[PDB]
């Protein structure tokens, strides 16, 4: 009886895995977003630094 | 302050120079050679991308 009850309780958290998956993938997309922003900023500043140094 | 002829000497050499500044007077082709070498080296340190636009990326997703 109690083993079955334990399985029933374990069912409740049966979704957490996909919650984790979603969090990870979404935040990875956010990572790509943010790094793209920082990289474009970097490139523009570098390109203008070229001419400043000139 | 003009009492020291050195100041006026430097000053009007300077002036004549600025008037000649229509071009860099007496640059000498070695000037241009130095420019060439160092400008390349600077560019390679800065890469080979055309220094005129916003090099496009078309960023790649997972």
């Amino acid at each position: 009886i109690d083993m079955e009850k334990s399985q029933q309780a374990l069912v409740q958290k049966r979704h957490y895995l996909f919650d984790v998956q979603r969090n990870n993938i979404a935040m990875a997309l956010e990572v790509t977003y943010r790094e793209r922003l920082h990289r474009v900023y970097r490139e523009v500043k570098n390109r203008l630094d070229y001419h400043i140094s000139v | 302050d003009p009492v020291q002829k050195l100041f006026v000497d430097k000053i009007r050499e300077y002036r004549t120079k600025r008037q000649t500044s229509g071009g860099p007077v007496d640059a000498g082709p070695e000037y241009q050679q130095d420019l060439d070498r160092e400008l390349f080296k600077l560019k390679q340190m800065y890469g080979k991308a055309d220094m005129n636009t916003f090099p496009n990326f078309t960023f790649e997703d997972p």
